[PDB]
């Protein structure tokens, strides 16, 4: 009778703490996928702003190279002024851009890689080895580790 | 006798 | 009287004089929350307009210059403190807003003809962060734990204490910051010791002797400089750009204001950025128009040259840090810990200072801005709350799972999962006709199935004739408290269960978990690689050995000659060379129609 | 003691049952706070990006308006070249933070709203309602409802008369 009271407590108290630690360990798990999925969507976010980021760069970059340095020159006051302040707007593009991860790829002379090189021609160049980047076409980006946009490269031939 | 995996 | 049943919210809300911080307990680690703009500290300016308005934290800032005379900013400079005080007397001729008199002889403030107390302001913010506590919660934050200066006599911590009960909160208790900033760097479970807080970088230099003894914190000793903080250092910064461009062009950017914005701007970058590396570059491009044409700043700052600026400003935290000493009657040798709090002591300089000055190293693992914030969420979260709950909650060492018929480890419990945990997954036979299943259970983080160890194995006999695919098992992981893992492999339809108790679930605990785990990083690409190599295998055999049935049923008037890509499949299997068979398996053609 | 130990046990019991009721709501809310963190991590997200590719964004303006607009002729054609690759950056910048929710914001004749425009002066303007921008010293920009940057405005105030 009375003993049974003992038991009966002992049981509910037993099952009562396993499920009461069953539902205190299922909200941690919960609140981890929370922050991945938190996360993961913050990455794919700043990696389309990335990738449409990238398209300013080129375009900057190819208007000030386009034009030669002999010409800077004290004569010519007005190009020598755009082309001080583009160079800067330049660097501080890239400084930005390396702050929050986006980091350059300029391979030149390193060895040829799948994962962040692409051969936009194959031509046998002296003086370099086989398979190795003579010239770089189109600057490579990339975002933490992972390649956002291959380097279009040269790659060395046999001849 | 190796388990598969559903897709 | 007994349990007083909180059983709700606890948010730790550090009330500063120019920048606030609310911070809740998100389980086992503290969490800062961010306000309806996205930034973690809320200003405590609040702001009334013509008719009637709150403007309270940043759309007050931006107000403030447009209505001067109703913008109440550094509040908590008058709280506590009568009308008849010299600091109140020092402090009213420079704030703009006027200050008035209480009926009890204390100074309050007052907008449009009405009269608000120095605890109202702290009121409407504490509302405010109360507001975004709710936001971020979901359901109503009541109870709270404010944090006051360490200086904070009776009077003025009953103002607190009023303030925080006027804005709708349950104040379990006022906290010290150098209290709320031990509990952060988790000095709360220590021995007997004495430990030194260096406030420093924000609108005021603090630094506090506390003890440890008996696990209560006691304040020794405090000290500090009132007019010192990290404005000065910033201002230092800029008045030295301004000068060296003053100096390189001879345009003074005193004059100009959205220049004077950017230099301050870029100051405040390149001070951030002269505390982990040895030089800095600030380029502001079109930083003034001139007759002559444009001139765009350039400048090189060296870690030397900024650590001279503001020399004079570090050394002038040397006095009263002794006297600090001095005071609580300790020494170099009797201070057992040093805590740097503050956004300027990241700087070596500071930290090579404050090691210079007692004698210890100074910890630097907690960030520095938001300690108080997260120390008073801990205390908190101790007092009202369930957390130690979760903190005697073990974790899985290492992740588990079975095998797979192409050798894959599927992952059905992850590594870092807390021990009470049941999960399940279905699965479906290997071939057609086949009746015997075995299970490999195995431990490890490694896309292997016998790469990283071997549990145990036992076998499910006994499935009744079916194509494969159709028949559904469920494994079924039952891990219980203390570590007691109960794996079962069910098969769903009909009887013949299994089940095992396999032991050694983390039993050897050791620098297991840190060394599996740093070759486990470096040996992911390649894992990943011959997965999905074999992965590519197993599907490309499964097409392959349905076409091959499919061909095997219709053979009459099936001039299926051209129909032998199976071979180039085959032959593309043995190939350890290319990247994967998914786009080679277009060989599901049906073309005979059964 | 028997009779007072099992009450003590059930009492800790029926205290285990409504934690577990505790510990159900707040895996509850949990679900739904996740729920709402992840759209908001959606939406927004870029923040970080943004507001250090304004100055960019500022800087490229300020070139654009920088040139005099009388020397861009044929006479200097590395002139005309750069002005209109630059013209193009900016135009690409434009289009770029746009797409992504990025609006600046030109307030020229709004009234003032403290949450978006950041007063510089107070100044008196004639002919102008009380309340409003006399002029915008720097367009803002705000992605999303959630401002970035307060378009620093100069308000006008009443007349003293």
């Amino acid at each position: 009778t009375l003993l049974e009271e003992k038991v009966k407590l002992e049981e509910q108290l037993k099952e009562t703490v396993e499920k009461y630690k069953r539902a205190l360990a299922d909200t941690e798990n919960l609140r981890q996928r929370s922050q991945k999925l938190v996360e993961e969507a913050k990455l794919y976010g700043i990696q389309a702003f990335c990738k449409d980021l990238l398209e300013v760069a080129d375009v900057l970059e190819k208007a000030t190279q386009c034009v030669p340095k002999e010409e800077i020159k004290d004569d010519n006051p007005h190009l020598k002024n755009l082309y001080e302040g583009l160079v800067m707007t330049e660097v501080q593009i890239q400084k930005v851009f390396t702050k929050h991860g986006l980091l350059k790829l300029n391979p030149v002379g390193a060895k040829f890689d799948p994962a962040e090189h692409e051969a936009l021609f194959h031509t046998p160049v002296e003086g370099k080895e086989p398979g190795t980047v003579a010239l770089v076409s189109k600057v490579g980006y990339k975002l933490h580790g992972r390649t956002l946009r291959p380097a279009l490269v040269g790659v060395v031939k046999e001849a | 006798v190796l388990l598969l995996d559903v897709t | 009287m007994a349990s007083e049943a909180i059983k709700g919210a606890v948010v730790g809300i550090d009330l500063g004089t120019t920048n606030s911080c609310v911070a809740v307990m998100e389980g086992k680690q503290a969490k800062v929350l961010e306000n309806a703009e996205g930034a973690r500290t809320t200003p405590s300016v609040v702001a009334f307009t013509a008719d009637g308005e709150r403007l309270v934290g940043m759309p007050a800032k931006r107000q403030a210059v447009t209505n001067p005379n109703n913008t109440f900013y550094a509040t908590k400079r008058l709280i506590g403190w009568r009308y008849d005080d010299p600091e109140v007397q020092k402090d009213i001729k420079n704030v703009p807003f006027k200050i008035v008199r209480a009926s009890n002889g204390d100074a309050w403030v007052e907008a449009h003809g009405k009269l608000y107390s120095p605890s109202q302001i702290g009121a409407f913010v504490l509302m405010k962060m109360k507001e975004t506590a709710e936001n971020y919660l979901g359901h109503t934050a009541k109870n709270a734990v404010i944090t006051v200066p360490a200086y904070f006599n009776d009077s003025q911590r009953q103002a607190t204490k009023d303030a925080g009960q006027i804005s709708g909160l349950n104040v379990l208790r006022v906290i010290n910051e150098p209290t709320a900033a031990a509990l952060a760097y988790g000095l709360d479970k220590s021995e007997d010791k004495v430990i030194a807080v260096y406030d420093l970088g924000g609108g005021t230099f603090d630094i506090s002797i506390l003890e440890i003894q008996k696990g209560v914190f006691e304040v020794k000793s405090t000290n500090g400089d009132t007019f010192l903080g990290g404005e000065d250092f910033d201002q230092a910064l800029l008045r030295h750009i301004v000068k060296e461009f003053k100096r390189e062009t001879g345009v003074d950017l005193t004059k100009d204001n959205m220049a004077l914005q950017r230099v301050r701007e870029a100051a405040e970058k390149a001070k951030c950025e002269l505390s982990s590396s040895v030089q800095t570059d600030i380029n502001l491009p079109y930083l003034t128009m001139d007759s002559s044409g444009p001139k765009h700043l350039n400048m090189k700052l060296t870690r030397a040259q900024f650590e001279g600026i503001v020399t004079d400003l570090i050394r002038r935290t040397i006095a009263p840090c002794q006297k600090a000493m001095q005071d609580a009657e300790v020494s170099k040798s009797d201070i057992g810990e040093v805590i740097l709090v503050g956004g300027m002591t990241r700087m070596p300089k500071v930290q090579q200072t404050v090691q210079d000055l007692f004698g210890r190293a100074p910890s630097k693992a907690v960030n520095p801005d938001e300690a108080v914030a997260i120390g008073a969420a801990i205390q908190g979260g101790v007092l009202a709350g369930d957390v130690t709950d979760v903190l005697l909650l073990d974790v899985t060492p290492l992740s588990l799972g079975i095998e797979t018929l192409g050798g894959v480890f599927t992952k059905l419990i992850n590594r870092n999962t807390t021990i009470p945990t049941k999960k399940s997954q279905v699965f479906s036979t290997a071939a057609d006709g086949q009746t015997q299943v075995e299970i490999k259970v195995c431990q490890g983080e490694r896309e292997m199935a016998g790469d990283n160890k071997l549990l145990g194995q036992f076998t499910l006999i006994g499935i009744p004739p079916a194509p494969r695919g159709v028949p559904q098992i469920e494994v079924t992981f039952d891990i219980d408290a203390n570590g007691i893992v109960h794996v079962s492999a069910k098969d769903k339809g009909t009887g013949r269960e299994q089940q095992i108790v396999i032991q050694s679930s983390g039993g050897l605990s050791k620098d297991d978990i840190e060394n599996m785990v740093k070759n486990a990083e470096k040996y992911a690409e390649e894992d990943r690689r011959k997965k999905e190599r074999v992965e590519a295998v197993n599907m490309a055999e499964g097409i392959i050995h349905d076409t091959e049935t499919k061909m095997e049923e219709f053979k009459d008037q099936l001039p299926a000659d051209e129909c032998n890509k199976l071979k180039e499949e085959i032959s593309k299997m043995r190939e350890l060379l290319a990247r994967k068979d998914s786009e080679t398996g277009e060989n599901i053609r049906q073309a005979a129609s059964s």
